[PDB]
C-alpha cells in the first residue's frame, strides 16, 4: 500500500487510509456508551487498567456543568480536543453570556479535526468521542470521529465490542428515549446496554464510571461506590 | 479620537410587559444640524432594539456588526428563528465586549449604546454600555443629556422596580414623549423628529417612525421683553 503513508494522498478509490487507521485506535479502544432521552443524557464508560496494580484510566471529562464527554482510543487527543470544547465554550459564555450549543461545538470539533485530514505535516486525531449536553434544545448526544465525522443520536456505542451495545440500544430505543423523569433508569438502561460489549469482564466499582447531565442536573461523574447502585 | 458626526441622547424605560426606548433622527456637525434622517434605533431580530448615541460612523460600524451577528447566529443553526435565536444579552455582552477592546486598545468606538429588549422568559432587558465600557441597568436609561433631564421625569414614573409592574406601556410612551418633548425644548442638537420603539412581550416589537414633538407651549414668550429694564 503506497498511499497509506500520509494524510495528504487519495487511493485509487478515494479512501483517506491514515483516517481510516485513527479510526482503527478507537476500535481497540475500551466501550463507552451513551443514551439519552428527552430530559437526560447519559455516559456509561468501560475504563480499563493496566494491571492488577494499576488505576483505571479516566474515560469521562467534564467540560462544563452543561457539557461533558466520554473518550474511546488516544486519551492524549482526547485531552487536546476537551481543552478546544472548553474554550469554545468559554469563550460563547465570555463574550455572549450563552451557553454554547451542543450541535455547534460538535461542529467545532469537526473543523478543528478536519485540518488534520487535508495538510500534511499533522495527523489525524486518534480518538472517538461521545459528547452529552443540555441546552435550550434539550439533551444531546453526539458521536465524534477523527475523520471530522459528527452525528447527533438518541443513543451509540464506541470502541471494542460496542456494535453489541449499539443492537441493544437499537432494540430498546423507543423505551428508553420515554425516560423523562428518571435519570437513574435511564443510567440502568445504559449499564444493561454496555453489558451486552462485555467479553470475559464484569462490571465493577473499579471499572465502572458514569455521567449525566440533564434539565436540573447538572454534568457529574460517578465512580467507585457511587456506581454500585447501577451495577 | 475625536467624534464628528453625533445623534445626541437616547432614553429608555422599562414598563409592566415590555420596554419602550426613543431617539431622535438628528445628525448633528458640530452646531451644524446637518443631516436630518439618521436612524439611531436599530432593530436586531423581533425582541431586541439598539439605540446609539454618539459617533454616527461608529454607529453605521456596530449596525454591520449586528447584522454580521444575526448571519452568523443562523449558521448551522435550525433554531435561529427558535430558541436559539440572539437574545438581548447575547447582543449586549457582544457589544460591551467590543467596546471594552476597543477602549483597551485606545480606540474607543464613540458611542452610548443602550439595548433595550425581552427575553424569552419575558424578563425586560435594559442595559447601558458606553466607549469605557462601562455598563449599567436601571428600569430607566438614558444617554447624553437625556442622563440630565429625561431620567428625573422617567423616574418619576419608574423609581425603582416595584414601579415596574404598575406602569402600563401608555404611560411609559405618554412620559417618554413628554421628555422627548423637554429635550426638544432644551437641547440645542435636538431634532423634533424621532423614532420610538415598543417590545411587548406580548404584542411584540413595535417600531414608530416620524414621530414629532407636538403641543409645545410657547405663547407666554409674547410677554418676556428685554432683559430686566426694558418695558
Amino acid at each position: 500500500n503506497n498511499y497509506d503513508g500520509d494524510t495528504v494522498t487519495f487511493s485509487p478509490t478515494g479512501r483517506l487510509f491514515q483516517v481510516e487507521y485513527a479510526l482503527e485506535a478507537i476500535k481497540q479502544g475500551s466501550v463507552t456508551v451513551g443514551l439519552r432521552s428527552n430530559t437526560h443524557a447519559v455516559l456509561v464508560a468501560l475504563k480499563r487498567n493496566a494491571d492488577e496494580l494499576s488505576s483505571y484510566q479516566k474515560k469521562i471529562i467534564k467540560c462544563d456543568e452543561h457539557m461533558g464527554l466520554s473518550l474511546a482510543g488516544l486519551a492524549p487527543d482526547a485531552r487536546v480536543l476537551s481543552n478546544y470544547l472548553r474554550q469554545q465554550c468559554n469563550y460563547s459564555s465570555l463574550v455572549f453570556n450563552r451557553k454554547l450549543a451542543v450541535e455547534r461545538a460538535g461542529h467545532l470539533l469537526c473543523d478543528k479535526a478536519q485540518k488534520n485530514t487535508q495538510s500534511y505535516g499533522g495527523r489525524p486525531y486518534g480518538v472517538g468521542l461521545l459528547i452529552i449536553g443540555y441546552d435550550k434544545s434539550g439533551a444531546h448526544l453526539l458521536e465524534f470521529q477523527p475523520s471530522g465525522n459528527v452525528t447527533e443520536l438518541y443513543g451509540t456505542a464506541i470502541g471494542a465490542r460496542s456494535q453489541g451495545a449499539k443492537t441493544y440500544l437499537e432494540r430498546t430505543l423507543d423505551t428508553f428515549i420515554k425516560i423523562d423523569g428518571n435519570p437513574d433508569e435511564l443510567i440502568k438502561a445504559g449499564v444493561e446496554a454496555i453489558s451486552q460489549s462485555l467479553r470475559d469482564e464484569s462490571l465493577t466499582v473499579d471499572n465502572l464510571s458514569i455521567a449525566i447531565v440533564g434539565k436540573d442536573t447538572p454534568f457529574t461523574i460517578y465512580d467507585g461506590e457511587a456506581v454500585a447502585k447501577y451495577i | 479620537q475625536q467624534p464628528i458626526v453625533t445623534g445626541t441622547s437616547v432614553i429608555s424605560m422599562k414598563y409592566d410587559n415590555g420596554v419602550i426606548i426613543a431617539a431622535d433622527n438628528l445628525g448633528s456637525y458640530g452646531s451644524l444640524l446637518r443631516f436630518n434622517g439618521v436612524e439611531r434605533l436599530i432593530p436586531v431580530g423581533d425582541n431586541t432594539v439598539v439605540g446609539i448615541s454618539g459617533d454616527i460612523s461608529d454607529m453605521q460600524h456596530i449596525e454591520r456588526l449586528l447584522k454580521d451577528l444575526v448571519t452568523e447566529n443562523a449558521y448551522d443553526n435550525p433554531l435561529a428563528d427558535a430558541e436559539e435565536a440572539l437574545e438581548p444579552s447575547y447582543i449586549f455582552e457582544y457589544l460591551a465586549t467590543v467596546m471594552y477592546q476597543r477602549r483597551s486598545k485606545m480606540n474607543p468606538l464613540w458611542n452610548a449604546i443602550i439595548v433595550a429588549g425581552v427575553q424569552s422568559n419575558g424578563d425586560q432587558f435594559l442595559r447601558y454600555v458606553n466607549l469605557l465600557g462601562v455598563t449599567y441597568s436601571s428600569p430607566t436609561l438614558a444617554t447624553g443629556f437625556g442622563a440630565h433631564m429625561a431620567n428625573p421625569l422617567l423616574r418619576k414614573v419608574v423609581d425603582r422596580e416595584s414601579d415596574i409592574p404598575k406602569t402600563t406601556v401608555q404611560v411609559a410612551e405618554e412620559a417618554i414623549v413628554n421628555a422627548m418633548r423637554v429635550l426638544y425644548y432644551r437641547d440645542a442638537r435636538s431634532s423634533r423628529n424621532f423614532s420610538l420603539a415598543i417590545i411587548d412581550k406580548n404584542t411584540g416589537l413595535t417600531f414608530k417612525k416620524n414621530l414629532q414633538v407636538e403641543n409645545m407651549k410657547w405663547d407666554f414668550a409674547k410677554d418676556i421683553k428685554g432683559y430686566g429694564t426694558q418695558k
